[PDB]
């Protein structure tokens, strides 16, 4: 079987050096695992980076290099640029299968950190009229692009009935995401207070409303 | 230069099968492996074909599901997926591979959606609150993708955020917001315009105070 493990998010500044690692549950990574590294940019734009443990693919900048550092494969970016902000996936050739890591989100700080603008909107009367109630929490202008969204109904944690989009990149390079709580107008009328709680870089922004 | 060209978006029903294609350009097809990659919101390797001697490698998990072929004559590789389920909805990529790697150059990905839902128009709702004010529109319950959203027929371009669709009960939902100066609304009207080409829907929603 084998599970491939990667850091889930790393943050560096432009000009700094960062190292991403790739480990396997079947023990040490070796040469015969041919570690591959690739890059995902916004809109399913994939670029091969490193082949066979350390070969740069065609036209990859020399600041990207791959190596084994102990029992692990690593990707080292020497002198990281803002355009290296992306998801980096490693894969290993094991028992005649390419097996993928979960991908690392790398932030390369191209601008100041930015806290989210959170807006929570009530269901419209026109929707209630259809026997339904959707609450909308829009979250915009945050950077780094990593956010956790929680929903509270009268203080109780909501565990079912919500949907949150993966963070998406804005044209000014900050990030946005939306979250939805859908209830029937009858569950809507059974509770007074609703909250959308967004945590960004250890701090929580909470937006609440009452029926 | 090297280009891996993929076929387009596919829509399919449960139980059905589909063939996707990938054409090679800027290199000799017969010396490289064409691999296929599944992305579902994680990545998974399906398998790979060597067109010079038609050898293939499969992931065991996909052996019952996929069939890989290649025509060295038309420089196209193919993947057949059969007995489609919703779990096969994903974006699929073909990639060029050689010794020790599977993908230096990647195709752009072909999107596949497996659904038994029919073509449904969106229901559009205005999102009023009641310094700057944020207004929104909710585009609920449509199939298939896409819908386009403009604000004031395209006049309001600045400060607009249209979010990616999420699937709720097998239909899509999307929302769009606009932030405008608070002295500007309700005085200068704000309308969202939603079009859903598959059902030839074009609907306008004026945002009104609550
Ligand atoms: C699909 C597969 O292609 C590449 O591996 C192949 C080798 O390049 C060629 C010739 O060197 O031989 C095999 O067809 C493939 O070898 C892979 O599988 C063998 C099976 O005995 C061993 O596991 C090899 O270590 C491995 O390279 C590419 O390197 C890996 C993969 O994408």
């Amino acid at each position: 079987q084998a599970v491939v493990t990667q850091e889930s998010a790393l943050t560096t500044s432009p000009g700094e050096t960062v190292t991403l690692t790739c480990r396997s549950s079947t023990g040490t990574v070796t040469s015969g695992n041919h570690a591959n590294w690739v890059q995902e940019k916004p809109d399913h734009l994939f670029t091969g980076l490193i082949g066979d443990t350390n070969n740069r693919a065609p036209g990859v900048p020399a600041r990207f290099s791959g190596s084994l550092i102990g029992d692990k494969a690593a990707l080292t970016i020497t002198g990281a640029q803002p355009e290296d902000e992306a998801i980096y996936f490693c894969a290993l050739w094991c028992n005649n299968h390419w097996i993928f890591g979960g991908g690392t989100k790398l932030t390369v700080l191209g601008q100041p950190k930015s806290s989210p603008s959170v807006t929570l909107f009530p269901p419209s009367s026109e929707e209630l009229e259809t026997n339904k109630a959707t609450l909308v929490c829009t979250i915009t202008d945050f950077y780094p692009g990593v956010v956790t969204v929680d929903w509270k109904v009268d203080g109780t944690p909501v565990t079912q009935g919500m949907e949150t989009t993966q963070p998406s990149k804005q044209s000014n390079n900050k990030y946005m995401a939306s979250s939805y709580l859908t209830l029937t107008a009858r569950a809507w009328e059974r509770h007074s207070s609703y909250s959308c709680q967004v945590t960004h870089e250890g701090h929580t922004v909470e937006k609440s409303l009452s029926r | 230069e090297v280009q891996v060209q993929q076929s387009g978006t596919v829509l399919a029903r449960p139980g059905a099968s589909v063939k996707m294609s990938c054409k090679a350009s800027g290199y000799t097809f017969t010396n490289y492996w064409m691999h296929w990659i599944k992305q579902r919101p994680g990545l998974e390797w399906i398998g790979a074909i060597y067109p010079g001697n038609s050898a293939t490698f499969y992931n065991h998990k996909f052996r019952a599901k996929t069939k890989l072929t290649a025509v060295t004559s038309t420089i196209t590789a193919y993947m057949e997926l059969s007995s489609l389920t919703n779990e096969d909805s994903a974006v699929y990529y073909c990639t060029r591979g050689g010794h020790g790697y599977y993908g230096d150059y990647w195709g752009q990905g072909a999107s596949l959606t497996v659904s038994s839902a029919k073509t449904t128009p969106p229901s559009v709702y205005p999102l009023a609150p009641g310094s700057m004010v944020t207004l929104g529109c909710l585009v609920k319950g449509y199939f298939p993708e896409p819908v386009t959203v403009t604000w004031n027929s395209g006049s309001l371009s600045s400060g607009v955020h249209t979010f990616p669709a999420v699937l709720q009960s097998d239909l899509y939902t999307l929302s769009s917001s606009v932030t405008v100066p608070s002295s500007t609304w309700p005085s200068e009207t704000v309308t969202c315009n939603v079009a859903h080409p598959a059902s030839s829907t074009k609907v306008d929603k004026k945002i009104v105070p609550r």
